[PDB]
């Protein structure tokens, strides 16, 4: 039973870590310096899934 | 970002400050004594019903 409930939570996982990759890329698209955008890596660098 | 660049601080050290040099060689020394041990023991065993 848990095999199953580990595939349900594996499948919502992959749909958030989509939205989060979507995310990143807006975020990267706006600060438009090399040093905004190596500060929004840092805060992620963490958050690497 | 403050609190962040600290955990990397934190995160450098955590690695390479619990970190000592030689420790898989002692574990299995510490295992090659068990073994020493229990075939001792066994022996003992042996020894017993015999």
């Amino acid at each position: 039973k848990f095999d199953d409930d580990f595939y349900e939570f594996r499948s919502k996982i992959k749909e958030l870590e989509r939205r989060l990759a979507s995310v990143i890329t807006q975020g990267f698209d706006d600060y438009d310096t090399i040093y905004g955008r190596f500060k929004l890596l840092d805060n992620f660098e963490g958050l690497l899934t | 970002l403050e609190t962040i660049k600290k955990q990397q601080e934190l995160a450098k050290r955590q690695v390479q400050k619990d970190m000592g040099s030689q420790k898989e060689k002692w574990e299995k020394k510490k295992l090659e004594m068990i073994e020493t041990a229990e075939a001792s023991f066994h022996e003992n065993l042996a020894k017993n019903p015999v």
